[PDB]
RNA sequence: GUUACGGCGGUCCAUAGCGGCAGGGAAACGCCCGGUCCCAUCCCGAACCCGGAAGCUAAGCCUGCCAGCGCCGAUGAUACUACCCAUCCGGGUGGAAAAGUAGGACACCGCCGAACAC
RNA sequence: UUGCCUCCUAAAAUGUAACGGAGGCGCCCAAAGGUUCCCUCAACCUGGACGGCAAUCAGGUGUUGAGUGUAAGUGCACAAGGGAGCUUGACUGCGAGACGGACAUGUCGAGCAGGGACGAAAGUCGGGACUAGUGAUCCGGCACCUCUGAGUGGAAGGGGUGUCGCUCAACGGAUAAAAGGUACCCCGGGGAUAACAGGCUGAUCUUCCCCAAGAGUCCAUAUCGACGGGAUGGUUUGGCACCUCGAUGUCGGCUCGUCGCAUCCUGGGGCUGGAGCAGGUCCCAAGGGUUGGGCUGUUCGCCCAUUAAAGCGGCACGCG
RNA sequence: UUUCUUGCCGGAGGUAGAGCUACUGGAUGGCCGAUGGGCCCCACAGGGUUACUGACGUCAGCCAAACUCCGAAUGCCGGUAAGUCCAAGAGUGCGGCAGUGAGACGGCGGGGGAUAAGCUCCGUGCGUCGAGAGGGAAACAGCCCAGAUCGCCGGCUAAG
């Protein structure tokens, strides 16, 4: 659970835009 | 228990949860009522626990109205079972709420015991949800 | 009227219809710039391709 | 376990083939539809699969006539 | 069967000029009905082989 | 040229309809009487024909007025939305929906025939 | 399940997938086809012996309702719906133009022969309200033909036209003709695809709150807590099929560990639902320890004798 | 220039939104007022009597994917002006010689799933990767910026 949610989240950066591949 | 007597169609899609209400959305029954701030299907038991509450904090006078029924079925495939092969059989019957659905009314003399037993109720609910009031 | 249009984003990332719009109006590279008539079809080009160009009345 | 569904026909790419303002040769389908939707209006026939068949040639033109839908065909001023 | 593919043959020229079907049971005897012989190049009587 | 007189025809076919109140017969549109005459009843001269003016505008017809029912119905706003901006929210540019009230409307033109005075 | 038709999905052109949601099919009609003409009640009253939810019926309006060969879009008192006549548009045989849809399929203007209706009146109306009601080619028939006729004075021995023969239903139809077993298996490949493990998810599973209804001899919260609600964890069963099928060895036991805390001693709070005590329930703070046997494939368990206790899990269900 | 972009013009839609007394399936009230059971007056004429099962109807209120009295925005089909001007390396037709017919994720609209999956299946003149280096996302195909012709002891910036 925490590695997929990390993953996820780290698409709310600055740089991903809120975006990243594979959420 | 809230079940429709039929629906048109058992397996329907499920009922988007977007936009706020456009209607129901103000107390045009009772005098207090508990409208909704996100979407959720509430379900029949939801609805259920959530009117045997606001009952069982008023006891003996007031009245209860249930705005929503849960019409809508959502369905549930057999336990166990791979992607495919159909759709499931219709599980819980659901109304869908969105933002600002006012889901209960209540009329009851004393606002504390009112307000107490609305929130009871959303206490049951799965959603935010406040205390609305008739007077704006 | 006069507008100096300058290309400010790039097309990569951009629609068909942004970059032939871009195209359209002349514009082929980031910062580079076009002088076009303030009408309606420069209005509706500046329209379509507005988050990627900056646009400017000439004096 | 298995679902009773999973047939469907051909789409039959029924609707409007020669829009407003078209200009037709005769004989010229315009509308392929299921019933009258819309009706023959002046110079269209209509099929015997309720195909609406421009009968002159022209240009396409949607109107209502006794709150029916139906398609015309105006005649093009020759140049 | 039940609706066979009966064929009309002219009186006159004697053509087999067209295939129909037709409900035996509603109507078992041959199918006399006018039509066109090409042969004979107008309208003659057709009934069913 | 005119009439509450006529038919024929008129619209993205109700703003025209429904209903209520009031009015008209010189000629038209009707109403109407008996089956010698074409014609017709899945039976019936009720629908279609014959002779009509002894009699009538009751109804259809049309005229005026009622917004009651229906119909139409804005502007504004919202919903929604194309594109764009936006880390989860949301926002900008453009477009933009029924109800209602404000409201509109008891419809809108040409051909020809009759009498009127010329 | 496989072909065809209708709808929704389908995101207002068309088209659009899934073992998505619903149904139909693949017939039927010689009078349910053509033409010409005409129509006319869905429901209250008064009633109409019997004959009320119904008669043969009569009126009014219900304003276009209503209902109407077989599911959507249409067709209405402009009737594609309901009756009637014709005698066979039962409109058939030769069919520029256009077209809509890969082949296949589908639409019709219009010209000619012959007719059918309507006729005075016009000269007007190409199977069914429309989309399913079907099967290519091959090969064979069967009728007709101004074709051929293997030297022919010549004929017999093939073609053209229109028609027939497939639940070829796996419905673009590999043969005219065909079921299985393989753990005795083999080979070519695949992590394109399963079993183990890993990974994502977390329905299931596991561990955790409330307006607390109620139970707890008096009392919601000492202990619990229904009806509902919200999550944690990734130890179960799963779902997915992302690494691995030119190999990532499985369960259990042994050996050796290491880690987490979700506590089986050491410290506390509440209950003192111990008024009190010996004891015990509940909730907050890993160093060590946490037995030996029997029956268990036994992952599980139960049993015997102890123990301060005989913890729960992760580590490729740690470790060949 | 038939392609494409933009403006304008003509066009058919039934989606998003709603609206439902506008149809097909629903929702708290009382109502002239259906079987009226029930008190019965004591008619088996005929009639109030309805504490309760509650007809049609009606009152603001609510939903639908296979509902629609309505109904966008976009998209699409045409026409017209231009714009793109050493043309897009455009569209079309005919011959090239093909490979491709295992796609992935991300954003939006959806189906299946539990409105789980880095799941699966669709749509998207949507993007990117595939086949794309460079900068930012610590690392990190698909996110963001930006499309590498080659050099430079140059300058300005993008996202950060």
């Amino acid at each position: 659970a925490k590695r997929g949610r990390k993953k996820r989240d780290r698409k709310h950066s600055k740089a991903n835009h809120g975006k990243r591949p594979n959420a | 228990m809230l079940i429709p007597r039929k629906v048109k169609h058992r397996k329907q899609h499920h009922p988007e949860q977007r936009g706020i209400a456009s209607g129901g959305t103000s107390v045009s029954f009772g005098d207090y009522g508990i409208q909704a701030l996100e979407h959720a299907y509430i379900t029949n038991r939801q609805i259920e626990s959530a009117r045997i509450a606001i009952n069982r904090h008023i006891k003996r006078g007031g009245k209860v109205w249930i705005n929503i029924f849960p019409d809508r079925p959502l369905t549930k495939k057999p336990a166990e079972t791979r992607m495919g092969s159909g759709k499931g059989s219709p599980e819980w019957w659901v109304a869908n709420v969105k933002p600002g659905r006012v889901l209960f009314e209540l009329s009851y003399p004393d606002e504390k015991t009112a307000r107490d037993a609305l929130t009871r109720a959303i206490h049951k609910l799965p959603i935010k949800a406040r205390i609305v009031t008739r007077e704006e | 009227a006069e507008l100096k249009i300058t290309q400010v984003r790039s097309t990569i990332g951009a629609r068909w219809k942004q970059r032939e719009s871009l195209r359209t109006l002349g514009l082929k590279k980031i910062r580079q710039s076009v002088v076009r008539e303030d009408n309606a079809q420069t209005r509706g080009l500046i329209n379509t391709v507005h988050h990627l160009v900056e646009v400017e009345e000439v004096g | 376990s298995s679902s009773r569904n999973g047939r469907d026909s051909a789409a039959q790419r029924l609707g409007v083939k020669r829009f407003g303002g078209q200009v037709v040769k005769a004989g010229e389908i315009l509308v392929r539809q299921r019933g009258t939707h819309f009706h023959p209006g002046v110079n269209v026939g209509r099929g015997g699969d309720d195909t609406l068949f421009a009968l002159a040639p022209g240009a396409v033109e949607f109107g209502a006539k006794r709150g029916r839908k139906t398609v015309n065909i105006v005649p093009v001023a020759r140049p | 069967d039940v609706r066979p593919k009966i064929t009309l043959a002219c009186e006159v020229c004697k053509h087999r000029n067209y295939i129909t079907k037709k409900n035996r049971r509603n109507d078992p005897d041959r199918l006399e009905i006018k039509k066109f012989c090409p042969n004979c190049g107008t309208h003659q009587p057709h009934k069913e082989s």
